[PDB]
């Protein structure tokens, strides 16, 4: 069974830890619990393959760039996760994609841009401003509400699916 | 600063921050529970850097500020019927039913060891350790 390294990076706030107990464990709580690090194995069927997830959960701060920069060493894929009623954390995530790229010496590493809590009335990033900032890293884009679970699926599937293709 | 970084079962980690007071099993609890497992299948062990023994065995009430700065680690119990599912791609030429969201199954996937059976859009609903008291 092949074994899929993720990373979950992102600001404050902005729901990394509730996407990836979402996929882990089908549970959502509205309980903030700040991450320093926490990483989950889970077998996922993607595509009709069998593979296991290990999922690495980060904490967004300064405080622990030099740890992330470890993390992201053998990741081999990242999920950068924004929140949509959060401009400052989708205008960070471009902090967050030049910290990978120093680390694994490439502009070509598999990464999907997860647009967080689509649930929420209070939406300040518009779908289009996102697509279009996907569209200049060349990366997918994925809606995503770690409360409803739509798109949590969605998102690490995709970012699956772009390791694959990467390693081909 | 006054985090402990504890290992886990089927190759997992954490690392917690220490509210003083707080037994190790009362900082323990969530992130066994959230990776599907139960603390009362598993101990808990300070990893000794030493030779003639890997670890020892700690009280689950072990007030968890006096092992700040240390390694630990958190095994299964000898013996527990917990594991790691073995699913296996399956047509189910009668008809069958999914057992995460009980539509028809099809084509689908199914635990060789425990019997769960679930379409591929289901799989990340699946508990997370397979339970085989077989
Ligand atoms: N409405 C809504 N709230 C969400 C969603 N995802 C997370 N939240 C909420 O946002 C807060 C922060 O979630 P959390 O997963 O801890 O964020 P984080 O990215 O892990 N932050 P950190 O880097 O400090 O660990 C919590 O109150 C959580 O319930 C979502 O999709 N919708
Ligand atoms: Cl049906
Ligand atoms: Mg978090
Ligand atoms: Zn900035
Ligand atoms: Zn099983
Ligand atoms: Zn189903």
């Amino acid at each position: 069974m092949t074994e899929y390294k993720l990373v979950v990076v992102g600001a404050g706030d902005v729901g990394k830890s509730a996407l990836t107990i979402q996929l882990i464990q089908n549970h959502f709580v509205d309980e903030y619990d700040p991450t320093i690090e926490d990483s989950y194995r889970k077998q996922v069927v993607i595509d009709g393959e069998t593979c296991l997830l290990d999922i690495l959960d980060t904490a967004g701060q300064e405080e622990y760039s030099a740890m992330r920069d470890q993390y992201m060493r053998t990741g081999e894929g990242f999920l950068c996760v924004f929140a949509i009623n959060n401009t400052k954390s989708f205008e960070d995530i471009h902090h967050y994609r030049e910290q990978i790229k120093r680390v694994k010496d490439s502009e070509d590493v598999p990464m999907v841009l997860v647009g967080n809590k689509c649930d929420l009335p209070s939406r300040t990033v518009d779908t289009k401003q996102a697509q279009d900032l996907a569209r200049s890293y060349g990366i997918p884009f994925i809606e995503t509400s770690a409360k409803t679970r739509q798109g949590v699926d969605d998102a690490f599937y995709t970012l699956v699916r772009e390791i694959r293709k990467h390693k081909e | 600063s006054n985090t402990i970084r504890v290992f886990l079962p089927n190759k997992q980690r954490t690392v917690v921050n220490v509210r003083n007071g707080m037994s190790l099993h009362d900082c323990l609890m969530k992130a066994l529970k959230v990776r599907g497992l139960q603390p009362e299948c598993c101990a808990v062990f300070r990893l000794l850097h030493e030779h003639k023994g890997k670890k020892a065995r700690l009280d689950w009430n072990t007030d968890a500020a006096s092992l700040i700065g240390e390694e630990l680690q958190v095994d299964f119990l000898d013996h527990v019927p917990l594991t790691t599912h073995n699913f296996a791609r399956k047509t189910f030429l009668k008809l069958a039913f999914c057992d995460i969201c009980q539509k028809f199954l099809l084509n689908g996937f199914r635990c060789q060891t425990c019997g769960y059976k679930f379409h591929e859009h289901c799989s990340t609903k699946v508990p997370t350790m397979c339970v085989d008291w077989s």
